């Protein structure tokens, strides 16, 4: 099916306290698979995936220096983006950057995408068409005015739409035994009493990987999205992911309840009664 | 890989 | 814009007594990334916990997961404590073998 | 644009040579680069915003590069070994990236040599045009040999009249090897100033070849008594002829 | 894959290639002195582009690149760099080709002079020049004789360029007959009697 690789980027400011922390992380569609982190002891581009441990050392010395040298380039935005919000330099503020490339069943090209934020707000992104920038407030537009006068939109589209495919079709080979396999989710119903008069129902989803999942319950097949106990979706941490959703019903109505679980995994949606 | 484009902002 | 951590404290496995699992405490949908969390035995820290690699989502909130090794037993009450500069006091949530 | 000192450096081995760079005022990137070869460069060190990025091609021993301010960068190498011979250039690209223009500077050319007796300057001569030429192509070639110099380091210049003429002269691309066996062999050098007939049979017309060689300094010392092979110029001149 | 040789006024394209996966690839060309100078930026999403009389191709697939210059002059004689950056911060350059860009000799006239020192008598050299582009000197390495390589002069002003070439030694045995031997010059070469 689709493919994508994710890159997310976070500098925070220690006004007093040192110099930027920067910490960096790479995905393919949910597994994290390159780490590095500023005060860390290595100071490298660390592998947090089994496919990506054979990559020769020249990959990881360059990948380093690439991502080293991110950190120095957010470390004088900082200093800038504090000038355009009229900001004192004894406040502690913080840049994300996210971008990635997306592909398809073929493997060919389907979207790439970058998205820079200050302080957990949109400050700039690169629209889809790879060619103009969309700004966020009156401090944007400045960064804008650099942006397109530099022709960044060229530079960064030519990665996108090629060296970014490029490498996630490799990684998407090197790892086909764990990243192109779904794993259905494992499913269990639970009963809980919560009075005499009614009692707790809740539907599991358990050990299923990608994320994306679907759960709802039904009344006699009408959905009861509005008494529903929804919980977001949680890492088991070895690779697989959890949710579980729970409903209140009455003592003696639980065979009239069911669960609907999609999943890309399971062929088909999945219903689950008492 | 890595393709972040630094341009200073 | 400062966003309150989301906490829930689970198990990677379905829990049964006396066989080895792993307890995780995934906090999620706080703003900035500043944050301290611990896990508790019987509400006392413990020692060699491990944690993820920092990460945010869509609308740039972080999520981490904080992790060990352990073995549930019938007594044994365990709890994840989570401050951050959104709270004014400690959250504790503890560990519902079932949620 | 990019101002690099010194443009030309001879010093005998073990001492200090420091090099100057002056990048494009704005400018966030200043990159190192020597080159042994014609052929392809040899990257060595590379700056943003005064911040080092990339030092993976400087030698791991006796190399420090150093940018003191925004305006500024210098290359160091401490103990000089003549295995340290290249020229070394300097360039400069706006916003830091290395996907920009790269602007260069004109580059230092640093020799550095074991056996600092060998340092020779040049012999200049001054050849006068054929009668045959001036009778078959009614022009006139002048001919100018430099002989004998070491290290490598000229710059030649025709001079008529007190003014340096660029049209019909041609300066050889490369020198030449007098005794091209050894690997301390002294150098050699040509080039050439045509002119109009009637220019050269002119006796009020002045000719001049100026070599300028670069070599010793007040430093580098000598306990020799072939006087000093120091950074001078050497000339010969040859007037018109009727 | 070192050098090239072409006449003036007619196109060179050169050729070169990368080994890492690129964003960006640009020609650089260093003039015999100087530093080097940028000629044209092509991205990898791009396949053709041109500025002026430059005009440059990408093949991605391939990992090469060829640069075409229309109406070549004296002044594009030069060694031509390509460098390639695979991201924003990596750059790796070639190993860069000599372009040599004869003159258009419309009057040949093959002549070995021979000239005077001006400061004395004792000394000589022999002077070939006014030969055409297609004719090129060979260093025959007799111990004592020197041969110097070919260099194009441009009277301006006149409107006219010829070739010169250089030969002298430091003994006897040796005259302006023999030093340019007939390996290669052409047959009706003057040879002047002095």
């Amino acid at each position: 099916g689709s493919h994508s690789m994710r890159y997310f980027y976070t500098s925070v400011s220690r006004p007093g306290r040192g110099e930027p922390r920067f910490i960096a992380v790479g995905y393919v569609d949910d597994t994290q698979f390159v780490r590095f982190d500023s005060d860390a002891a290595s100071q490298r581009m660390e592998p947090r995936a089994p496919w990506i441990e054979q990559e020769g050392p020249e990959y990881w010395d360059q990948e380093t220096r690439n991502v080293k040298a991110q950190s120095q380039t957010d470390r004088v935005d900082l200093g800038t983006l504090r000038g355009y919000y009229n900001q004192s330099e004894d406040g502690s503020h913080t840049i994300q950057i996210m971008y990635g490339c997306d592909v398809g069943p073929d493997g060919r090209f389907l979207r790439g995408y970058r998205q820079d934020a200050y302080d957990g707000k949109d400050y700039i992104a690169l629209n889809e068409d790879l060619r103009s920038w969309t700004a966020a407030d009156m401090a944007a537009q400045i960064t804008k005015r650099k942006w397109e006068a530099a022709h960044a939109a060229e530079q960064q589209r030519a990665y996108l739409e090629g060296r970014c495919v490029e490498w996630l079709r490799r990684y998407l080979e090197n790892g086909k035994e764990t990243l192109q396999r779904t794993d259905p989710p494992k499913t269990h119903m639970t009963h809980h009493p919560i009075s005499d008069h009614e009692a707790t129902l809740r539907c599991w989803a358990l050990g299923f990987y990608p994320a994306e999942i679907t759960l709802t319950w039904q009344r006699d097949g009408e959905d009861q999205t509005q008494d529903t106990e929804l919980v977001e979706t949680r890492p088991a941490g070895d690779g697989t992911f959890q949710k579980w959703v729970a409903v209140v019903v009455p003592s003696g109505q639980e065979q009239r309840y069911t669960c609907h679980v999609q999943h890309e995994g399971l062929p088909k949606p999945l219903t689950l009664r008492w | 890989v890595v393709g972040a484009v630094g341009v200073g902002k | 814009i400062q966003r309150t951590p989301k906490i829930q404290v689970y198990s990677r496995h379905p829990a049964e007594n006396g066989k080895s699992n792993f307890l995780n405490c995934y906090v999620s949908g706080f703003h900035p990334s500043d944050i301290e969390v611990d896990l508790l035995k019987n509400g006392e820290r413990i020692e060699k916990v491990e944690h993820s690699d920092l990460s945010f989502s869509k609308d740039w909130s972080f999520y981490l997961l904080y992790y060990t090794e352990f073995t549930p037993t019938e007594k044994d009450e365990y709890a994840c404590r989570v401050n951050h500069v959104t709270l004014s006091q400690p959250k504790i949530v503890k560990w519902d073998r079932d949620m | 644009g990019v101002i690099q000192t010194p443009r030309h450096k001879v010093t005998g081995k073990g001492q200090e040579a420091t090099l100057w760079c002056e990048p494009i005022s704005g400018h966030s990137a200043v990159f190192w680069y020597r080159q042994t070869i014609v052929q392809g460069l040899e990257f060595l060190t590379y700056f943003r915003n005064q911040a080092p990025i990339d030092d993976s091609g400087m030698p791991k021993e006796r190399f420090s590069a150093q940018m003191p301010n925004q305006s500024h960068s210098t290359l160091k190498i401490q103990s000089t070994q003549p295995q340290d011979s290249a020229v070394y250039l300097c360039a400069s690209s706006l916003e830091g990236t290395v996907e920009e223009t790269l602007y260069f500077g004109s580059g230092t050319r640093l020799t550095v040599l074991e056996d600092l007796k060998n340092v020779f300057p040049p012999e200049v001569a001054v050849f006068e045009p054929s009668e045959a030429e001036i009778s078959h192509t009614q022009k006139a070639t002048l001919v100018c040999l430099a002989t004998g110099f070491y290290p490598d380091h000229v710059e030649l210049s025709w001079w008529v009249n007190g003014k340096e003429v660029h049209s019909g002269v041609c300066t050889d691309p490369q020198p030449l090897k007098e005794q091209p066996a050894l690997n301390d062999s002294r150098y050699a050098l040509s080039s050439r100033l045509r002119v109009s007939a009637t220019f050269w049979q002119d006796p009020r017309n002045h000719f001049r070849c100026q070599v300028q060689f670069y070599g010793l300094s007040e430093n580098d010392e000598w306990t020799q008594d072939r006087a000093k092979p120091v950074t001078q110029i050497v000339s010969a001149e040859a007037w018109g002829r009727a | 894959s070192w050098a090239l040789s072409v006449h003036e006024g007619e196109s060179v394209t050169v050729n070169c290639s990368y080994k890492t996966s690129i964003t960006a690839l640009q020609w650089y060309r260093q003039k015999s002195g100087k530093g080097p100078a940028q000629l044209i930026l092509i991205r990898s999403n791009e396949r053709e582009k041109r500025n002026g009389r430059l005009r440059a191709t990408l093949d991605t697939s391939s990992q090469s690149s060829s640069l075409s210059i229309t109406a070549t002059r004296c002044e594009d004689t030069a060694v031509y760099f390509c460098a390639a950056s695979s991201g924003s911060w990596q750059l790796i350059f070639g190993s860069g080709t000599q372009l040599t860009v004869m003159p258009d000799i419309q009057n040949p006239d093959p002549a070995v002079y021979q000239l005077r020192d001006s400061k004395s008598s004792d000394k000589s050299v022999c002077l070939f020049t006014d030969f055409d582009s297609q004719t090129n000197v060979s260093q025959s390495k007799d111990s004592d004789v020197y041969i110097t390589d070919k260099c194009v002069l441009d009277m301006r002003s006149m409107d006219f360029k010829s070739n010169s070439a250089v030969a002298w030694s430091n003994k006897s045995d040796f005259a302006c007959a023999n030093a340019f031997n007939n390996s290669i010059i052409p047959e009706d070469t003057f040879f002047p009697s002095p």
